[PDB]
């Protein structure tokens, strides 16, 4: 796997590849890995499918009930801490690399880091999975401060493009998400549509 | 009989033990709280009962969270440990979902706890009201009070205590949604005088605490030179 | 009918009340402390020459250094007795040295209050304890003696009688006593106190004696031992 | 270690040596091996020091609990199924303990031997230790129901002497019990070089 | 934890007259990978008493959240007590040591510096409950790389200024850029005097690279 | 090591047991006994590990006693022999499993002598005869060669001699005296003790 | 599970509860113990006849082991469940003893039983 | 594997005179090839007539001080005295057994007056087992200590010697040597000697330095 | 009357009548008094005894060494809340290694104690107690009742006949805390010898008196060891 996500001035945007696999057989090359957590709040996972799913499921319900009690939207940070707790409490038992990314109206876009361990922390723009060691040095030389929208999307796209080349556990589609105070844009990248570097070649 | 257990009701539909219960806080002193533009002023009428007493004996104001204070009436030893059920409600939510509890949801959490108490023979309904008052950037000003029978609800003024009615009175003469904290304790503190019976309670200490823009959110007692302050505007107002 | 640890407007607890009027029907247990030793004089109170009176037993050993007489009802007393002489050994054990009398009085006396219908145990006590306790023994404080009862207060005391002629003996008790009195005579006045209130004529089967002294382990008078300290009584 | 036991006519005689050890470092010439139960009742220790003396001082604070509730000596028999039971709910869990429970009661002088393993039986001589493979060869060519009260003695004491000889795990002193009717008597403590001396 | 994931590595502490002044870089790693490049290994606990950590970061975050609970609690009570850096010294002892007889340790190490009634406090606690109070601490290589320093300067002259703890502070986290593998050149510094706890950073220090021409 | 064995005729069954108690190189006891009384006319041999064996054995033996007490008459063979075994299989999983082999002797007013064969993981076998331990590898197949249905007590004993003095001839192990018991019609009798 | 406080102390120290045990006691049938020199006896009543009964199956004389018999008066099925406790016991004083009971011990053993019928909630 | 365990190391001594009791230890904390610190005993005050001195695993000998110290206010709490030297050695015993299956990696030696004013000295193995001894070491260095002070103080292996009574001064002298004898070849024995002097007059405290390497 | 049996069943007044009734057990024990200066804290107490030959009930108890108790009430009731304040003192040795704040350890007092008065078949505690301790805050007198109210005192008694020995404090309360340590005590001894009937005295017998302060552990002084205390009552 390989998951992003970056700030935006009133937004953040998400990424993932789409495989799973079991050994280095693809059960899926088209898994959809950014989950919905609340209107405006995604998780990106890596690590364990099972793991992932059951514990997004769970703080799904659990960020649903808090904040229909609340009678307000959730803070993205909420939504970190909910997952920071159940992730640090059972880290002996889970395989769970996240990223929580989304919108909310008193802090805007966010991004958390929550590694496995279950630390959480607040960046500019995360990476995470198997496929991020291949990806740090060129992260680390593009970021800019300051990125539009569009240009946080151009910069997910090839980076995860450049991961899921090498990165023999990722690959398939590039699955994208915006998500600003008016919603959620999604969008896939396939084929032609994936960015394109050659092969050194003699 | 039908007043005996909070798990009977009467021919009439009531629970009467809930009722005894309100009159437990209705024989009480009285307490105020005033929202106001920048925060929230509570004020207790403290009666002295032994001279032997030291100064802040038995407070009836409480830090519940560092951006939440309480004020009770009702049997003291009840009110304490609701003090103690709010605080571990809101070290609870902060452990849980990383923030400040929101004031409301602090209320309606501590007023299930309260209504819990009043379904059961196996247990009483606690004889304290008490209002939660707070104050943020972001929610600003908010004052919400407690009953025994559980029930909550926001407020821009409120007292309790046994003389609820002549202090509400008073407190509707201000308009506090324009005034300050500095200007407000001042009020609450000519409240407190004015419904206080001198001729039958012979002594009694003001206590005063605030939580607003001017100590940044944070529930703090009136620093002691403002309550003097306060104190003589009321004696003298009463002339 | 009311629940078990119901306060009166007196201020005590109904049961507890009501379990000291228990020890009255008791019979009369005396102590007394000197600086030779304690003694504990017991009644027995035979009902019919058939029953064996060697089987009534209202003085038991706690330990070596600590007897224990007992009046009320005395079916009740098992549970202290044990108590006492399970806590002794876990001082032993733990400590490896003996436990005061003081201590022991106060670990029984601990149990006294535990009583109750809705805190507790499946099947935990329903009621306090029907039995008064004299704790005679000595330890590094000297002789003494401690009375206790269902309240679970205990104290030391120079001498006291227990049970159904207790007030009475505890009149001839201040009486007699002196703080410089020997255990012979302590032992006397004790025998001398018994025959007074006793309904039945006092002799070497209807009653029961023991001592401890700091030379010596608890001792239980036998027949001929009492028949000696009779004669002159 | 090396402990024994054995009945005769007279009693029980009981001897053990004195040493513990940590791996090879000699820790004490002075252990007391023999442990007094009651005035009546003996136990001997062999093998983990902190089990052996636990379990014999909770045995003896059983005996006595037993005696003070039935108001009656507690029998060898039923004091050595005492300790066999304690230690039974233990087995598998690395206790390491072999005793000689030692007395006279009723059915006249008693010896059992108990051990972390499980083992209770009731016979005529043991030894129990490291060393008593040693003990049993000396004890055994000397033993007889009919020894004479000093020849019992002079059996006992050698037998252990011998013991710390071949054993490295035993030495120091040996110290000596005889269980008889009336009470068990401490008989003599002898240090092996002292020992040594006069058997040469 | 069994296993620590993302680790921080040493923390240094000094005495001076009037305080201590502890240091940590920005790091955590994630085994080799330098991977979270700015955070605070350095957390104020109260007015008197400041705490860093060596070790796994979550689990730091765990004593954090608690910590920071427990000061919360105690100054709600407004009532004149509060908890001593020996006392937070004295609770973290504890709670490292109950978690290892749990099998179930806080895989940290940590450093606690405080100043109360006139005197400067600083303590270690490991993941086993070893603790105890010292001029000078260091954990990790800081072990092996600093406190040979800082003890070398401290036998001289045990009484050092607050600028000649900071100054001899820096000159051992070069020494620890130099030689830790799992170091980083950006690191805080917290000091506890008097008027209370101050973090300061993002830092650097000056580093020289002539001896690689040194070599022939 | 520990040996038992039973022989079952036509009206009676006989049973041997080693009377050794060893650990490590030594016999620490020559006259041990390795039979428990159940009843009248019910014995169990318990042989394996050390307090098991005899915690096992006496927890039978007072139950079988109790059930005498509660109903006034005596649990069959049969019977006792399944209550064992259903002990013995329910502790087989259990945190606490007893390690143990066991034969089962008895004679029952109705059914007449039998004697049942069972191994530590409570398989129950009733058998015409049977042992246990490493040298019933030695003597099962003398028992096979010369037991007939209607042996005789006087060759039964003679039969059971025959597997005894095969222990000492050929047996690596030292076990020179034996306990020997019959059952029949008018209960347990002890006979002799066989010795070398 | 039912908590109920059932025998409780009554003004003047009486135990109500266990008095109206008392009174059941008495109306049941006659029982008697004679202690011989090398015998004991017990004899108890009847308790109604009636030809249509199994006489085996209503004794109220009863073994709790080999050397100790006992006797009843009362509540029948009472009885029964004592009787049952004191032969389990029996078995266990055997086992952890190798002795049998003496009667002073499973005496004491019933007693203490019946004691603490008198002083736990529920019963 | 996560071991709960390390080896801190220290060297502790007690000597039981006539009416005195002496307790010793260095002060070196060490682990690995590393000192923690150079100034971190290893005896702590029990009462006004006794001292405990632990080695070993020291997060172990932390809390079992602590334990000792909290139930020696239960017993003085539940029965209004003072625990004697010889309760509080009972009681370590069991307090050690209890953690049988877990244990505390210390080495504990106890030393006060006794009931008659007289020098004791209690000595244990870290799952309880423990004796009175007229002196005993323990801890890093304890076999270098032990033979010399059987030899010293108990006479071992001396003819044509007058066995006298051990006076404070020469035990003092035993003392010093000995940690000095042991600073030479344990690598964990150093940097400062602290002793502690019991007797009814209270307890007094002395500090040597050792080597520092 | 319905209204009196249960802890949990109010009055139609808003009163709880159980709880009141447990009051009445502290007013009919033996007077204590509790007072300060600025330096120490001291409880004195008379101590009833049963019969002429009896040894004069317990009324102080030590806690920590900060913290000693006086009490009235049901002695068994005594202990256990003293057994519950000796365990929260060594917790918090044994966690922080500093004393129980004296102020916390009544809050904790005031919240265990509540916990009876709310559920049916438990009921309050008979015991009232006078608190003495010494911490960063300086000497503390505290008050605790049945109700599980408890009160910060200059100084207080409890007891038969209290109220005459709170009259007597009232009076002198000004001076209480420029005192040194003999007159802080004389001052404890006549409040609490206004509590006796008018024949009767002030005696090594009777008299129990615990003390605390900045230089002094919680130290009970009985019998022979309060007469330096008794002489010069002059
Ligand atoms: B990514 O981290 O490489 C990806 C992210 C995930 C979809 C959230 N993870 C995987 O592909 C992982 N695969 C699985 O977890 C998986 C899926 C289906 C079956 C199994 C399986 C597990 C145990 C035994 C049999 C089969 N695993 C992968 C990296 O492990
Ligand atoms: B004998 O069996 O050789 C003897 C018996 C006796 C009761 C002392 N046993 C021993 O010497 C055993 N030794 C110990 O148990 C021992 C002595 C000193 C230290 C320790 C220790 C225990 C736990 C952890 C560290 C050290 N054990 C036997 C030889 O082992
Ligand atoms: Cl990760
Ligand atoms: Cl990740
Ligand atoms: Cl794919
Ligand atoms: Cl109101
Ligand atoms: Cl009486
Ligand atoms: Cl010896
Ligand atoms: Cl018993
Ligand atoms: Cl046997
Ligand atoms: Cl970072
Ligand atoms: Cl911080
Ligand atoms: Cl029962
Ligand atoms: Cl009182
Ligand atoms: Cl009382
Ligand atoms: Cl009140
Ligand atoms: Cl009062
Ligand atoms: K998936
Ligand atoms: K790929
Ligand atoms: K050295
Ligand atoms: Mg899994
Ligand atoms: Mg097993
Ligand atoms: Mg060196």
């Amino acid at each position: 796997t390989t998951i992003m996500a970056v700030q935006f001035d009133g937004g953040v945007v998400l990424g993932a590849d789409s495989r799973t696999t079991t050994g280095s057989y693809i059960a899926n090359r088209v898994t959809d890995k950014l989950t919905p957590i609340h209107d405006r709040i995604f998780c990106c996972r890596s690590g364990s499918a099972a793991d992932t799913q059951a514990v997004a499921d769970a703080v799904t319900y659990q960020l649903g009930f808090h904040s229909i009690e609340l009678n307000e939207p959730p803070l993205v940070h909420t939504a970190a801490s909910l997952f920071k707790e159940m992730c640090y409490r059972y880290r002996e038992d889970l395989m769970a690399g996240i990223i929580i990314a989304g919108w909310d109206p008193q802090e805007g876009g966010q991004v958390y880091s929550v590694p496995m361990g279950g630390m959480m922390v607040r960046q500019s723009f995360a990476i995470g999975g198997s496929g991020s060691s291949y990806i740090y040095g060129y992260v680390d030389a593009t970021y800019r401060e300051g990125m539009t929208k569009e240009e946080c999307l151009q910069f997910t796209a090839n980076a995860l493009a450049l991961a899921m080349e090498r990165d023999g556990s990722s690959g398939g589609v590039i699955r994208l998400a915006a998500i600003a105070e008016s919603g959620v844009e999604r969008q896939v990248l396939l084929g032609d549509q994936i960015p394109k570097f050659a092969v050194a070649t003699l | 009989g039908y007043d005996l257990s909070a798990s009977t009701f009467s021919p009439d539909g009531r629970v009467f033990q809930v009722e005894y219960a309100m009159k437990a806080v209705e024989n009480s002193s009285t307490a105020i709280g005033i929202r106001c533009k920048d925060g929230v002023v509570f004020g207790v009428e403290k009666l002295v009962l032994s001279k032997l007493y030291e100064e802040g004996s038995n407070k009836r104001l409480f830090n519940v969270d560092r951006h939440v204070g309480m004020a009770v009436a009702g049997l003291l030893a009840d009110a304490r440990s609701l003090a103690d059920i709010a605080r571990e409600e809101a070290s609870n939510f902060r452990s849980n979902f990383g923030y400040n509890i929101p004031l409301k949801h602090l209320a309606d959490r501590v007023a299930m706890y309260v209504h819990a108490y009043t379904l059961y023979s196996a247990v009483r309904p606690f004889g304290c009201s008490f209002m939660l008052g707070s104050y943020s950037v972001n929610d600003g000003a908010q004052l919400y009070m407690i009953d025994p029978s559980g029930v909550s609800y926001g407020y821009w003024g409120c007292a309790i205590g046994k003389a609820r009615q002549a202090a509400k009175t008073e407190i509707e003469k201000l308009q506090m949604k324009e005034m300050t904290c500095r200007d407000i304790v001042k009020e609450v503190a000519k409240i407190i005088y004015i419904v206080h019976d001198e001729v039958k309670d012979k002594a009694f200490e003001l206590e005063l605490s605030w939580v607003g823009e001017l100590t940044n959110g944070r529930h703090e007692i009136v620093p002691k030179d403002i309550r003097e302050e306060a104190e003589k505007y009321a004696k003298e107002s009463l002339k | 009918d009311r629940g078990v640890n119901t306060f009166s407007p007196e201020g005590r607890l109904f049961q507890v009340e009501y379990a000291i009027e228990a020890i009255k029907l008791g019979s009369t247990a005396i102590g007394i402390q000197t600086s030779e030793g304690v003694c504990l004089a017991v009644e027995k109170r035979i009902t019919s020459p058939l029953m064996e009176p060697s089987s009534i037993e209202k003085i038991v050993e706690i330990d070596a250094h600590i007897g224990c007489a007992m009046s009320g009802l005395i079916a009740d007393a098992k549970t202290l007795i044990d108590k006492a002489r399970v806590e002794t050994q876990n001082h032993w054990f733990t400590y490896n040295e003996t436990m005061t009398v003081e201590s022991v009085t106060q670990a029984v006396s601990n149990l006294a209050l535990q009583f109750g219908e809705e805190d507790a145990d499946p099947g935990a006590m329903s009621r306090p304890f029907g039995v008064a306790l004299l704790f005679g023994g000595v330890d590094e404080k000297g002789p003494q003696l401690f009375h206790m009862d269902p309240s679970g207060t205990f104290v030391q005391c120079d001498a006291r009688a227990i049970g159904s002629a207790s007030e009475g003996a505890q009149s001839s008790l201040q009486e007699v006593y002196h703080k410089s009195m020997t255990l012979k005579e302590a032992i006397k006045s004790s025998l001398i106190i018994l025959k007074q209130v006793m309904e039945e004529k006092l002799n070497a089967t209807n009653i029961e004696l023991a001592t401890v002294q700091p030379g010596q382990n608890f001792h239980m008078f036998t027949k001929e031992e009492l028949e000696e300290v009779i004669k002159d009584i | 270690t090396t402990t024994l036991a054995f009945k005769f006519r007279h009693g029980v005689i009981v001897a053990a040596d004195s040493r513990a050890t940590a791996g090879a470092y000699i820790a004490s010439q002075t252990v007391k091996k023999v442990i007094e139960i009651n005035p009546y009742l003996l136990g001997t220790m062999a093998g983990g020091a902190a089990d052996c003396s636990f379990w014999e001082r909770l045995l003896a604070r059983q005996c006595r609990i037993y005696e003070l509730r039935n108001k009656e000596r507690i029998s060898v028999a039923a004091a050595s199924k005492l300790l066999a039971n304690m230690v039974y709910q233990y087995k598998g869990m690395g206790l390491s303990m072999g005793t000689m429970i030692c007395g006279w009661d009723k059915r006249g002088p008693g010896l059992y031997y108990v051990d972390s393993e499980g083992n209770r039986i009731s016979g005529a001589t043991f030894s129990v230790g490291s060393g008593s493979v040693y003990a049993y060869g000396v004890m055994d060519r000397g033993y007889s129901y009919d020894l004479e009260v000093e020849q019992a003695y002079d059996l006992a004491r050698r037998a252990i002497y011998q013991a710390t000889y071949r054993d490295a795990y035993s030495g120091g002193a040996v110290n000596l019990y005889h269980v008889r009717e009336d009470g068990w008597i401490r008989v003599s403590s002898d240090n092996v070089a002292d020992l040594h001396e006069k058997y040469s | 934890t069994q296993n620590p994931m993302v680790t921080g590595t040493s923390v240094l502490g000094v005495k001076f007259e009037g305080g201590v002044v502890i240091a940590a870089d920005m790091l955590g790693s994630y085994g080799s990978l330098a991977r979270f490049r700015n955070i605070s290994r350095i957390m104020r606990v109260n007015n008197s008493t400041m705490l860093g950590a060596s070790g796994d970061y979550a689990d730091f975050q765990y004593l954090k959240q608690v910590l920071g609970q427990m000061v919360i609690d105690e100054e709600l009570l407004g009532d004149g007590h509060s908890y001593s850096p020996r006392a937070i010294h004295s609770w973290l002892t504890r709670a490292m040591y109950s978690r290892r007889s749990k099998m179930n340790p806080l895989w940290n190490t940590m450093v606690i510096g405080g100043y109360a009634d006139g005197e400067s406090f600083l303590g270690y606690v490991d993941m086993l409950g070893v603790a105890y109070e010292a001029p000078s601490l260091a954990t990790g290589y800081g072990a092996y790389l600093a406190q040979p320093l800082l003890r070398e300067v401290l036998e001289k002259q045990p009484v050092l200024s607050q600028t000649e703890a900071r100054d001899l502070v820096e000159r051992c986290m070069r020494v620890l850029y130099y030689r830790d593998a799992r170091s980083y050149n950006r690191f805080q510094i917290a000091t506890v005097t008097e008027k209370g706890v101050e973090i300061e950073g993002p830092l650097s220090t000056e580093t020289n690279w002539d001896i690689a021409h040194m070599i022939s | 090591m520990e040996y038992l064995i039973g022989i079952q005729g036509p009206d009676y069954v006989l049973v041997a047991s080693d009377r050794v108690a060893a650990s490590n190189i030594v016999q620490m006891k020559d006259d041990h006994d390795k039979m428990f009384k159940m009843s009248e006319k019910i014995l169990l041999l318990c042989v394996g590990e050390a307090g098991d064996t005899v915690q096992f054995a006496e927890y039978i033996q007072k139950n079988v006693q109790l059930y005498k007490m509660r109903n006034g008459y005596e649990l069959s063979p049969t019977a006792a022999a399944n209550f064992t075994r259903r002990n013995l299989a329910d502790c087989l999983r259990s945190r606490t499993p007893y390690h143990v082999n066991l034969l089962l002797a008895g004679y029952d007013e109705h059914e007449g002598p039998a004697l049942y064969y069972m191994d530590y993981l409570a398989a129950l076998a009733k058998a015409p005869f049977a042992a246990h331990g490493y040298g019933a590898f030695l003597t099962l197949s003398i028992l096979d060669r010369y037991y007939t249905p209607t042996i005789s007590r006087e060759r039964a004993v003679e039969l059971l001699r025959k597997c005894l003095e095969e222990l000492q001839k050929r047996f690596i192990l030292n076990l020179p005296t034996f306990s020997v018991r019959i059952i029949d019609k008018n209960g347990i009798h002890d006979l002799d003790n066989i010795s070398f | 599970s039912y908590d109920r406080a059932i025998t409780v102390f009554s003004p003047d120290g009486h135990l109500f509860q266990v008095e109206y045990a008392q009174e059941a006691v008495k109306k049941g049938s006659t029982a008697v113990g004679v202690r011989g020199r090398d015998i004991v006896v017990l004899g108890v009543e009847k308790k109604s006849v009636a030809k249509l009964q199994d006489e085996r199956t209503v004794r109220k004389i009863c073994a709790l082991d080999d050397n100790v018999c006992m006797a009843f008066a009362g509540l029948t099925a009472d009885a029964r469940i004592v009787i049952n406790r004191a032969r389990v016991e029996c078995q266990s004083h055997r086992l952890t003893v190798e002795d049998p009971v003496t009667v002073e011990y499973i005496t004491r053993y019933i007693a203490s039983l019946k004691q603490r019928y008198t002083q736990s909630n529920g019963r | 594997r996560f071991s709960p365990y390390v080896f801190n190391g220290g060297t502790i001594l007690a000597i039981a005179g006539e009416d005195f009791a002496i307790v010793a230890s260095d002060t070196r904390l060490s682990e690995g090839f590393s000192i923690h610190t150079r100034d971190s005993p290893k005896c702590y005050k029990l009462t006004d007539k006794t001292v405990i001195g632990c080695s070993g695993f020291h997060g172990d000998c932390l809390t079992l001080t602590k334990i000792i110290e909290a139930r020696l206010k239960m017993y003085k709490h539940s029965n209004n005295k003072a625990m004697t030297t010889g309760a509080i050695a009972a009681m370590l015993s069991t307090i050690l057994y209890s953690r049988r299956f877990f244990p505390y990696y210390v080495y504990n030696i106890i030393g006060g007056l006794d009931e008659e004013g007289k020098g004791a000295v209690y000595s244990f193995d870290p799952v309880g087992s423990y004796q009175r001894d007229s002196f005993k070491a323990g801890g890093s260095a304890s076999a270098m200590l032990q033979p010399l002070l059987d030899n010293q103080v108990g006479f071992k292996n001396m003819q044509n010697v007058e066995h006298v009574p051990l006076s404070l001064d020469r035990a003092m002298r035993l003392v010093k040597d000995v940690f000095i004898s042991a600073a030479e070849r344990d690598v964990y024995t150093g940097d400062a000697l602290r002793i502690c002097i019991v007797t009814k007059e209270g307890i007094r405290e002395e500090t040597v330095s050792l080597r520092k390497d | 009357n319905q209204y009196d049996n249960d802890v949990t069943v109010w009055s139609p007044q808003g009163r709880i009548h159980q709880i009141e009734y447990a009051m009445e057990a502290v007013k009919q024990g033996s007077a204590t008094v509790g007072l300060k200066s600025k330096t120490h804290a001291v409880l004195v107490a008379l101590k009833r005894a049963q019969s002429e030959l009896a040894a004069h009930q317990k009324k102080i108890l030590h806690v920590d060494n900060h913290i000693g108790i006086s009490i009235a009430g049901l002695t068994a009731d005594a202990r256990l809340l003293c057994n519950f304040m000796r365990q929260e003192c060594l917790d918090s040795r044994f966690v922080f290694d500093r004393p129980l704040p004296v102020s916390r350890l009544v809050s904790l007092i005031g919240s265990k104690t509540q916990i009876p008065t709310q559920r049916y078949g438990r009921r309050p505690y008979g015991v009232g107690l006078l608190i003495a301790g010494y911490d960063d805050m300086g000497p503390h007198i505290f008050q605790t009742c049945p109700s599980a109210n408890y009160f910060d005192c200059r100084a207080m008694s409890i007891g038969a006949r209290s109220q005459s020995a709170r009259t007597y404090l009232e009076r002198h309360m000004s001076e209480f805390m420029e005192c040194n340590l003999n007159e802080l005590v004389k001052h404890g001894l006549r409040a609490l010898r206004e509590t006796l009937p008018a024949e009767q005295d002030l005696t090594t017998k009777n008299v129990s008196i615990g003390i605390v302060g900045k230089d002094l552990e919680f130290t009970i002084y009985d019998d022979d060891d309060v007469s330096p205390f008794l002489e010069g009552l002059e």
